[PDB]
């Protein structure tokens, strides 16, 4: 109704966020492929780390090898640089980071009144963080690429509400800014 | 009245059947040069008893000793009656026995491990036309705006220089920008701009399918050239064949640099069999590359795991032949035999029954990975746009 | 006045044992093609005829040691049976020793395969030239450049509502109601156009690829193929003429798929056509059965349905009545088959027994089913706008 | 100890070689059957003398006087020893005569004059789509309209029914109608129906180059049926044939019906030797349709000018069949030399050496021929157009 | 110390006459490949070489019944001279009675054919889908369709120059500043809008099979083929090894082309390469020459470059030095030609005479000239445009 | 200028225009094709009657078969009715004719002044004359159809400039009509 709520919505909605993307960053189930890891068998893979399942290990949580996948050609060839974004995974960390940020500033937009550029600027960062997020999912797919069956799990669908929230967020923020301006007219 | 026939274990020139643990004799081995001796002891009329050179050797001179390993020396030491064997013709073999005519050629040529198909890479959405057409398409682009600029000044009935440039850029992209000319002069230039993007993006998007998908295998290297000029990867030969002698005697610029290369590189690049070179090259990732005659690349090509490939046009043409010691009476014969032979057809057919017969080796949806680097670019105006934006802004409130 | 001994076999749909045959006796147990056609032989020639099965299961052939008969033709040639009246294909050792009749039935030595996937265009394929990642990431770029358009253009009529219009306007290409006229809100509209043009000629591109480009594959596809083949199974039926040819056989292809299946472990013959077919089922690929054309004609159509035939046939050949050497029957039955061919009857009973069941049933215009899921999706927005509406009456009424 | 050959110059089972007046003897005849007596002479242990039957004929039996014409005449009435040719088996020469295993296979077809390649039809446009699809097209085209207009009447923010049929086909057109929607409902339908355009047009115009272009051939007649259903074009035979015996003979509907129509059709359909018949195809401009043995058929098809095609399946299946006096002890040999070749392959070979080693028999611009039809569409609606203008103009003057 | 007599034959370019040969004598008369080669050779063995032609100026064979030696050979054997280095193809024959030496070229039986019609893609090549025809009735109908909208219209913004421009940009699917709000223009615009949809999914569609099928046809293509056509001829030439090996063969394809060749009139054979080279190129594709590959490779490079290659090389042989039988220069010759293949010369040779001189010098992005008649239009309009302002200016002003 | 000089020029432009459709209907130089007349041999050809060149006969001019060109097939059958138009040549006439009433009603426009809908009705006829000559033309090619070189001689030409100016016609009277009822207002 537009009449305070909003900024709580706001708030609610960039802290939710940024908690489905600290998870969808620190979880494992980002995939359901069938891997040469167990003793070839199902993997329900992630950003960070494999870890097996209905094989024989079963719950051994391995490291994955992300550049050093066997080489074997094309050390800065491009490839190496999007083999470098997947692994570090610098964007879905810029991605909760910049969420984190606008629920910093939104909050301080509750403090420090005075100043409307800062609900404007929160705006901006969850917009970035969308932008980086599809960034990022754009990277994870297509390193994975490198035919068997694949799906994805809660994770990323975890972090694709993420971007959704995001946006909404953005679009909210620039809301609340403009009617700030118009108060101040 | 049996004939000692020397030959070596090199597929397909030789080989021994699948249980032969279960068989004695010429039986034992299959392989091309066996048909071959088998018919050749027909025509000449004798009988033959194969022998794997002992060396496991083709045949070279020691520099020092001046022995001669291998074939050639079992057939100038008596040890051989004669050779029927994927061996070479070259001018030092030739002052010590005699050859026969060629049964079939070849050349030097290089072997890598088959580099990976390279997908197709991000900016490939301009491979569909040729990177002067893109050039010659943006003078063009600024060019119309330019004119429609300078005739809606002189001429006018607002189409500022930038909004030119924007009627352009959406008349490109087939999106109706919302600002039309209303002159005569503007009309014609936005008719022929019309046609123009019409032709244009007619002609990308109907050959925009495949590019996006295309996959090309592009290999570090492409000849000698691309060797001698790297140290990266690594290239050797078999020991004691006429690949190594022949890169040793030459006296031309690249071979004699890749010679001296070889005699001195650490480890010893040079091995003991062809097998073990294929071995280190379908494990060296792409470090090495071997120097071995056309045929046996080929057929290592044409055969499984086929994880291998020929590159680069052989370096010299040479041919095989049936060898025999010097001033034996077997010469004259082995050579009308392979006349005969190669006039009806038989070694065509082997050549291909061998090789060809021995053979082991669509329309896909789009993956993201192929068309992923647009996205980017998108993103990447949006991120541009913001800032300028900020830019604007911040320029505006101070 | 006897009735005359007729051995036959079981094979579907020649002969088969009827439906609660448990609770029927006599010539009244087996139902088939063969069980019909003996019916109007015998009814031609005024005799009765009494039905029985052989033995083995087996239709015949030679032992090569003993020199003996087996199966029907065994039954024959030694008098256990008057007549045979089944699939006894003709050649030349069979005839030697039995009166055969002029054919009823034509066929040839035929490859049969299980199914491969179908790989069916459902009803949303018009998707499929885009992955789902791609779809996925569309809509995220469509929410991502509407909300910055908003955003740069808003700090005008770009609004949110406007913005996600605007930007689904230009990916459709129906239009733009409003164009905009800031830097910003420029280079992000350039940014789509773009990011449009390039999804969207890739998009109909790979539909012209798919839509002019249907399943038109299969591996064997042929003998040579075949006999090329290694990791595939195939072979016979011992104690019939299939095997006998392969192993008479003087053809380069022939010979090879003769040595091929003389040599295979496990044994890659069967004993029944139907352990075969179960083999070929129950193969996942790995067992190609050679045998004749009408059945795999019949088990192709019959439930499950999950073989094919391929290939054409390799030979040509007949089935047909056979007899005693030197028996007074022949003629009669002869002439029977004759009228029988003459005046409709063989085409009648194949048709009955083939295709009557049928357990299941360049550019060819477009199936609605292969486009309908879009209807199903217009369909849908359509009742979604109507309740959208409602929702927007209520809450403007209020 | 020589023997009578009987046969027929019927091309390609017989035919003089080029330059047969430079030559005497057997030699003089080249063909198909010439090869295979040579051969069943050659296994036998025979001599052969060929002969061409005096009275130009097959065989058949007149009903009044009961003798035999033809070569059937000639091996009954001791004139001839025995007959190789593309003779037909039947009841009634099996009564006089003994037969052998078919040496090859055939049926009663019809022979028509090749239609000429019907240039695509006007209103060719629609071939790229089932028709079930356009007019569904048209159901949703409505509803979409029907549903904008009731949505922009009970929750507006002008659509009126012909405005909003008027944005719809706009939408389809990909042509942006300057009006566009403003509610969220309105917007709604427009995105569906937008995403709906875009598919429909997408596969349309993928698969529109071929269809404006493609020819086919489609023929007056498509089985015996078209025929008996039809007296503008005839049907006949040659005479003394087992065809006419078998039509005469027959108890089916259609083929009485077609033997009463021939029996009495005038001038006679029935002709006197194959070759004459071609030629009444070839000039009957189609009025006429032969019924001969297939091969012949599929032989003239390949065969240049190859201005005749094989229409509809063998009405019958039948066989060509070396024949021999009743009670000659020549049957039993002629047999098993049938059954020998067919078993090796020679007949295979000779079928595809005669028939398909003598066959003699792209992207191209539109011609306006293809898309004159849209044009007309065109014309038609501005006259239409005009028109209601004036019918407008004329009540709005009233 | 005498000079040694070299017989060879006049074939470019092996052996030529120097330009101003007449102001030429002695061995410095003539030019070619075998001229550096004999002097190398000479070089080597250190002895002094005379040049001379053949008279006959045909290679060499033998007559069947005076067993007489031609040519070169008939030279060398009964003494003329002394060495014969020129291509002198070794077979089994010819090797008999002469000492022939290791090849230094290697080549086989291939066609030659008269260049087809080139049929390259101009700069105007973007209209070659829609015939000129179309482009012209498509401009008439633009004319129609905007003066009906005129007209309707007027009896609204629709004057003719605004109806032009509508109906210009309808067809270009860029937009419309304007759409019409009458039964009348809408029944128009509805109508040029299909009509625009047919025929630009029409152009784009053969567009799309116009640049994804460029020339890749040619009939013969092969050996089997060209031994099955009969509208063409093909022979070899006299007194060579070309006609021995037709003649000599034991193949299919060869016998047939051999019979073809020894009895068509006239004389498909011819005396000189050159004659069989003029032959074909005036042969209006009704010569396909059979000989070797180097010439056929070499006269395609030499303008007028009229002629290709074609089909894989039958066969595989070599040139080669010859010596009378017994002769003691064969060795020194032998060894020469080795070391000149090891070190980099015949290559050399061969560079230099076939590929040096250079007469005449799936999915590939397009090239600039493909579509280079786009941007001559577009700058056309654009001075057009210039001019017409600079009339509206001056009509303006006044 | 359009002071009264636009009706002369539309009616010298009309009888132009029928001009030339008269001449290009009473002429022969259609086409210059090669046909299996001349004893195969050079021929220009027209609407109504081939007329052979370059060859043994050289001015031999014969009447044309349209519809009995050993029809052998497809009667009624679609192809029929084109090459009853083509034969006939009904839209060209009909253009003709059209133009000549338009040129009349232009006339009787400058004597009857009163009314204005007769320069309208002249319009009408121009335009109506231009559609039907356009597919005269589309006839012509679609039944000369039934791949030699071929060419169009100047009375295609012509045709095509007579289509130009009855549309330009149908312009300028349709300007007359809407100045003359402005003048009404
Ligand atoms: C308005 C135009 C926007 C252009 C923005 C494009 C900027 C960056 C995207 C390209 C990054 C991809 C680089 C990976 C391949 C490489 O190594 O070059
Ligand atoms: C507004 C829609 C306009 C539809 C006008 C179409 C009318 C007539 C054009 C079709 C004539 C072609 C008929 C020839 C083929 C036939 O025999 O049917
Ligand atoms: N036949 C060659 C083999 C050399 C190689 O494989 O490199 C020789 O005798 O030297
Ligand atoms: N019908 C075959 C048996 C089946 C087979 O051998 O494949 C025969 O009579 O020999
Ligand atoms: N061989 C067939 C020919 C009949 C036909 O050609 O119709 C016969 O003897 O009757
Ligand atoms: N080089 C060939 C001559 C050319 C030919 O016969 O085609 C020979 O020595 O026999």
């Amino acid at each position: 109704c537009e009449k305070g709520v909003q900024v709580l919505l706001t708030t609610i909605g960039a802290f939710a966020a940024f908690g489905l993307m600290t998870i969808a960053i620190s979880t494992d189930y980002w995939l359901y492929t069938r891997a040469l890891i167990c003793n070839g068998g199902l993997t329900h893979s992630g950003l960070w780390r494999i870890c097996c399942l209905e094989g024989l290990k079963r719950g051994v949580c391995v490291k994955i090898n992300h550049f050093p996948e066997d080489t074997d050609y094309d050390h800065d060839s491009a490839e190496y640089l999007l083999r470098v974004v997947r692994a570090s995974s610098i964007f879905p960390i810029l991605s909760a980071i910049l969420l984190l940020l606008g629920g910093v500033c939104v909050a301080a937009s509750r403090v420090y009144k005075s100043k409307r550029n800062i609900i404007l600027g929160a705006g901006i960062l969850f917009v970035a963080a969308g932008l980086s997020n599809i960034i990022g999912v754009i990277v994870y797919i297509s390193a994975n690429a490198g035919k068997n069956h694949y799906s994805y799990g809660w994770s990323f669908y975890f972090g694709g509400l993420s971007f959704i929230l995001a946006e909404v967020i953005g679009v909210l923020a620039v809301n609340i800014y403009i009617e700030r301006s118009r108060e101040a007219h | 009245k049996t004939v000692v026939v020397t030959t070596i274990l090199e597929s397909p020139y030789v080989m021994m059947k699948k249980n032969h643990e279960m068989l004695e004799g010429n039986e034992r081995y299959e392989g091309y040069c066996v048909d071959l001796a088998a018919e050749i002891a027909k025509h000449c009329g004798f009988k033959y008893k194969l022998t794997i050179v002992g060396d496991g050797k083709y045949g070279a001179r020691d520099a020092d000793t001046k022995i001669w390993n291998g074939m050639v020396g079992e057939l100038v030491y008596g040890k051989a009656d004669i050779a029927i064997a994927p061996l070479t013709i070259t001018l030092v073999r030739e002052e010590v026995i005699d050859f026969s005519k060629p049964f079939m050629s070849l050349g030097i040529s290089i072997m890598i491990k088959k580099p990976q198909k390279s997908k197709p890479g991000v900016f490939s959405f301009l491979d569909p036309l040729a990177y002067e057409i893109w050039m010659c398409i943006v003078f063009a682009y600024i060019g119309v705006s330019v004119v429609l600029f300078l005739v809606s000044r002189f001429s006018p009935y607002e189409f500022g220089i930038f909004n030119s440039l924007w009627f352009s850029l959406g008349a490109f992209m087939r999106q109706g920008c919302d600002i039309s000319p209303r002159s005569l002069s503007g009309r014609i230039v936005g008719g022929v701009w019309w046609f123009f993007t019409l032709i244009i993006i007619s002609s990308y998007t109907a050959n925009l399918a495949a590019f996006l998908t295309v996959e090309r295998m592009v290999s570090p290297i492409e000849s000698a050239e691309d060797l001698s000029k790297q140290t990266e990867i690594a290239y050797g030969t078999l020991d004691s064949g006429s690949t190594k002698e022949f890169f040793r005697r030459s006296k031309i610029a690249v071979f004699d640099k890749m010679w001296t290369y070889m005699r001195s590189a650490e480890p010893s690049v040079f091995v003991r069999t062809t097998a073990e070179g294929v071995a280190r090259v379908r494990k060296s990732k792409g470090k090495y590359a071997y120097l071995l005659e056309s045929t046996m690349n080929e057929y290592i090509e044409q055969r499984k795991p086929c994880d291998t490939m020929k590159v680069g046009g052989n370096l010299d043409s040479k041919g095989y032949g049936i060898a025999t010691p010097k001033g034996s009476s077997l010469g004259t014969p082995v050579n009308l035999a392979v006349l005969k032979l190669s006039e009806q057809g038989v070694l065509d057919k082997l050549k291909n029954k061998w090789w060809y017969d021995k053979g082991e080796c669509k329309t896909s949806a789009l993956s993201l990975s192929n068309v992923a680097g647009v996205f980017y670019i998108l993103v990447g105006g949006l991120g541009l746009a913001m800032l300028v934006a900020l830019i604007e802004f911040c320029y505006k409130s101070r | 006045n006897r009735t005359y001994i007729v051995t036959t076999i079981l094979e579907d749909p020649y002969v088969m044992l009827k439906k609660n045959a448990n609770q029927f006796e006599g010539n009244d147990r087996y139902e088939g093609y063969c069980v019909e056609l003996a019916a109007e032989i015998a009814k031609h020639v005024g005799y009765s005829y009494r039905l029985e099965i052989v033995s083995d299961g087996k239709y015949g052939a030679r032992d090569p040691d003993t020199k003996a008969w087996n199966g029907m033709v065994g039954e024959l040639v030694y008098g256990r049976a008057d007549v045979a009246v089944a699939p006894l294909t003709i050649t030349l050792v069979r005839e030697e020793v039995i009166d055969f009749s002029k054919p009823f039935m034509s066929l040839g030595i035929s490859i049969m395969i299980k199914k491969p996937q179908k790989s069916k265009p459902g009803v949303f394929s018009f998707l499929d030239p885009l992955a789902y990642e791609i779809w996925m990431c569309i809509v995220f770029a469509y929410i991502g450049v509407s909300v910055v358009l908003f955003l740069v253009s808003r700090f005008n009529e770009f609004g949110i509502f406007n913005s996600l219009w605007f930007s689904l306007g230009a990916f459709m290409q129906q239009g733009c109601d409003i164009s905009p006229r800031s830097l910003s809100g420029r280079i992000v509209g350039g940014v789509w156009w773009f990011f449009t043009l390039i999804i969207i000629s890739s998009y109909t591109a790979n539909l012209a690829a798919f839509l002019t480009v249907e399943r038109m594959v299969s591996p064997i596809e042929s003998a040579e193929d075949l006999a090329k083949q290694t990791e595939i199974a195939y072979g016979t039926l011992e104690a019939g003429s299939t095997k006998e040819f392969f192993r008479r056989s003087k053809i380069a292809v022939f010979e090879k798929m003769w040595t091929y299946m003389k040599s295979a472990e496990p044994s890659v013959f069967v004993r029944t056509t139907e352990e075969g077919m179960i083999r070929v089922r129950k193969s996942k690929g790995k067992y190609a059965y050679l045998l004749e054309s009408t059945m795999n004609e019949y088990i192709e159509q019959r439930k499950p349905c999950d073989t094919m035939k391929v290939g054409g046939n390799l030979d040509s050949k007949g089935y047909g009545i056979a007899t005693p050497k030197g028996s007074a029957l022949r003629g009669p039955v002869n002439l029977a088959v004759l009228k029988l061919s003459e005046q409709g009857v063989l085409d009648k009973l194949k048709s009955k027994w083939w295709y009557d069941k049928g357990e299941c049933g360049k550019t060819s215009a477009l199936s609605l089913s292969n486009v309908a899921g879009v209807f199903y999706i217009l369909i849908g927005g359509l009742g979604l706008a109507m309740l959208v509406a409602l929702i927007e009456f209520c809450y403007k009424s209020r």
